[PDB]
């Protein structure tokens, strides 16, 4: 009925870690990002990379499926 | 023996069929000024913490602001 949302997320990067390094973790300790990204997605689904402007952001070809 | 992907989220947005059109194209999407001041830091699927993006020498991270 075309009252439908899709859950963007903006994902700037990635990393790999062991589930009992955390919480080790707590406030002031940096995590770093091992896989650098620009992509958007929506779910598990990659649509498309983007681009930061100073607006904001953005998006190159976008895929829909 | 490496379980988890920390995945590292500048901005969310729920959208709808039509401002998803309008992005298709290349129209702009309007983040704050501070949206580097918080980063989600997303585990398989949920929400663990929040923070500012940072530079330590060659690579990038987060520094946590808050967490769990
Ligand atoms: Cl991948």
């Amino acid at each position: 009925p075309k009252m439908l949302r899709w859950p963007l997320r903006f994902v700037i990067g990635s990393s790999d870690t062991q589930r009992s390094l955390l919480g080790r973790i707590g406030i002031g300790d940096v995590l770093l990002i091992r896989t650098s990204r620009a992509e958007v997605y929506c779910y598990a689904k990659k649509l498309g990379h983007f681009n930061r402007v100073e607006g904001g952001i953005i998006v190159e070809t976008l895929d829909i499926q | 023996p490496v379980d988890v992907k920390l995945e590292f989220v500048l901005y969310r947005k729920n959208v709808t069929l039509a401002e998803l059109e309008a992005m298709g194209q290349q129209q702009l999407l309007s983040l704050p000024t501070n949206a580097e001041l918080n980063v989600e830091i997303m585990a398989n699927g949920v929400l663990l913490g929040n923070g500012e993006l940072v530079q330590m020498n060659d690579t990038l991270g987060v520094e946590i602001h808050e967490w769990l």
